[PDB]
């Protein structure tokens, strides 16, 4: 152990993730590693491990230098058995090896996602310190020029460091969203207390409901206050029956992906397939707005829970997220 | 919505919000600062069309319940013994139009030393003449017995002139009076009139007039005490306008009995917690799907005759 250690370990899995790591040590582990060995290091005997070489066999597991969202049911099952193995290891030799021997062979997103959340929840990372993810993957966080500027000096040898960007719309408030610091805490809000835990990884966030009713009304809020002071008025509240008044172009590009797709202005909500229908929503949000409405909340046998009391709004954040 | 809402939480209040929606229609962000409209104030929603169109809607919202039970039987409607023999308007109906006046003084405003000047407005309103109805019919029971005089005017063609089926007929029917009389036990003919009917009220005394009469009794040692309950339909207002040319509507006379109505106790207008006297629900019996009319005309104590109305231009 140490930490300048676990540290230390964790700076060179995440450098320069995009290929194949430089770090000899992380290789042969990377090479020499089964996962499958010493089922002891494992908490679990290693169903978690058993579980992800299952697919990493099958090769059925998302592709390297690919994209991923955190959204894609599937990508977010891959990504997050990672998390299971990382996390019933009893020490860091079963960390590293894994996120080593997978880092290798699994995809980037899930991968660093992945480590992330583990290093984050598990009881084997207190004394690390996560790089800023703006700098390990800077495509998610930078400008599209920017990011062409920068394929270019490389191209060329030739260092430098460049200027980001951001009067004629409301990228006035700009400052605010696009920010390097609440992208961070806004991902990390969601790092720390995750829509998908299930209390079976080790505890239970206290009030990750409320926690989640709150977070948002800031943003929320805090997004309201800018406009304020930009002459700006208070933001309109969206509806599916209604046009998405105000679009825009991100001018972002994915590193392995392409240019994120742009939104025009005054469209029309269409269903889209695979999500889910708009009616869908407009549905589920009356489902909601009577639990709201009626005091309670009904589970699946028929049974009202009553939310007309203190644990009230966080039952609703539960089912609301 | 009143406040004996089960859960005004959850069924909030359709009908008085619908009052206000359908006012700032005229202004909704009040970017005009525009008052209130008139269907938002009861001395004035009459006037807007779209509240006999939002009426409608709360209409056929009961109705929808009203509907859902089950038809009544011949035993459900008779009232053995009683029976209407005949059903007769004595007088004639025909209906025109007066005028009246009230006074535009309190809308004027006249400070001090400055003197009143008598201002009046003067309108025109609808009327009929007093009739009076001779209802024939023995109670071939061996009793005395009490009964309840129910008394609807429904509709009989389309405005295509179709004819409908009191069914299509029923919900279109306006109670003309309702009241409770013995009836002896045998041949009795039965005499009421426009006036006397019990969904009505008189035009009102005059300001002035009931300043000059409370006056006059201070000076001097007030029983009008006719006014003091309210709740009715103008006496102008009893029959509807029709032709000229004329129309015949349908007369019901249904009557229940009196003992099981009035099984219990103004009382017309309770406005102080006073028990409605009747018990039968309301718009009774024509209040129920009436699916074979084949029924309503087997019970001995349900009559109809038709009537005819016109005006005077
Ligand atoms: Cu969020
Ligand atoms: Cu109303």
């Amino acid at each position: 152990t140490g930490n300048a250690q676990k540290q230390q370990d964790i700076n060179h899995l995440l450098d320069k993730i995009y290929e194949p790591t430089k770090y000899p040590d992380l290789k042969d582990i990377a090479e020499n590693f089964n996962p499958l060995g010493d089922t002891s290091i494992y908490n679990d005997h290693g169903a978690a491990v058993e579980t992800l070489m299952k697919e990493l066999n099958d090769h059925r597991l998302l592709e390297q230098r690919h994209w991923y969202s955190l959204f894609n049911t599937r990508q977010r099952k891959e990504a997050l058995m990672l998390f299971a193995v990382l996390n019933q290891c009893k020490e860091w030799y079963c960390f590293r090896s894994n996120a080593a021997y997978f880092r290798e062979r699994m995809n980037e997103g899930e991968f660093v996602y992945a480590l992330y959340v583990s290093v984050i929840h598990s009881k084997l990372g207190d004394g690390i310190v996560l790089p800023p993810l703006y700098q390990i993957t800077p495509h998610m966080f930078t400008n599209s020029e920017v990011i062409d500027k920068a394929y270019s000096a490389k191209m060329t040898q030739k260092p430098g460091t460049f200027n980001v960007s951001f009067k004629n719309r409301e990228q006035r408030v700009a400052y605010f969203g696009e920010d390097i610091g609440m992208n961070i805490h806004h991902v990390t809000w969601h790092m720390d207390f995750p829509f998908w835990w299930e209390d079976s990884y080790g505890y239970h966030l206290d009030r990750k409901g409320e926690l989640f009713f709150w977070v948002h009304h800031q943003l929320t809020a805090r997004f309201d206050f800018e406009r304020l002071s930009n002459w700006l008025d208070p933001v309109d509240e969206l509806h599916w029956d209604r046009i998405i008044r105000e679009g825009f172009a991100p001018l972002t590009s994915y590193k392995y992906g392409g240019e994120f797709p742009v939104r025009p202005d005054n469209i029309h909500f269409e269903d889209v397939d695979g999500v889910a229908h708009v009616h869908d929503l407009e549905i589920t949000e009356s489902r909601i707005h009577e639990a709201i409405d009626h005091g309670y909340i009904t589970d699946s046998d028929g049974h009202t829970i009553d939310i007309r009391q203190p644990k009230g709004i966080e039952l609703l954040g539960d089912i609301i997220e | 919505s009143s406040k004996y809402s089960s859960n005004v939480q959850y069924y909030g209040s359709l009908h008085n919000t619908a009052h206000v929606m359908l006012g700032r229609q005229g202004d909704p962000h009040g970017k005009f600062n525009l008052p209130p409209g008139v269907m938002e104030h009861f001395e004035t929603a009459t006037r807007d069309p779209s509240f006999f169109r939002l009426h409608k809607y709360m209409d056929n919202i009961f109705k929808k319940h009203t509907d859902s039970f089950p038809p009544y039987t011949h035993d459900n409607l008779e009232f053995s013994g009683m029976v209407v023999n005949g059903v007769a308007i004595d007088g004639e109906l025909i209906t025109f139009f007066d005028e009246f006046q009230y006074s535009l003084i309190n809308a004027v405003d006249s400070g001090e030393n400055i003197e009143d000047v008598e201002i009046n407005a003067r309108v025109h309103r609808l009327n009929h003449n007093e009739f009076t109805y001779k209802i024939t019919m023995s109670n071939n029971n061996d009793g005395e017995r009490l009964a309840t005089f129910r008394i609807f005017l429904c509709p009989i063609e389309d405005n295509n002139g179709i004819t409908l089926t009191l069914d299509e007929a029923r919900w279109f029917c306006i109670e003309l009076d309702k009241f409770f009389q013995k009836v002896p036990s045998g041949p009795e003919t039965i005499e009421r009139s426009s006036k006397d009917s019990s969904v009505t009220v008189p035009d009102m005394p005059s300001f002035q007039s009931l300043k000059e009469q409370a006056d006059n009794a201070v000076n001097g040692g007030l029983d009008l005490s006719a006014y003091e309950r309210s709740c009715g339909i103008p006496d102008r207002m009893l029959l509807p306008k029709s032709k000229p040319e004329g129309m015949e509507f349908n007369l019901y006379v249904a009557v229940t009995d009196g003992d099981k109505d009035t099984e219990g106790h103004h009382a017309q207008c309770g406005v102080h917690g006073e028990a409605y006297p009747d018990n039968r629900p309301l718009g009774y019996p024509l209040e129920r799907r009436i699916p074979d009319e084949r029924v309503i005309d087997g019970v001995s104590n349900i009559k109809h005759v038709v009537v005819k109305i016109v005006h005077h231009l």
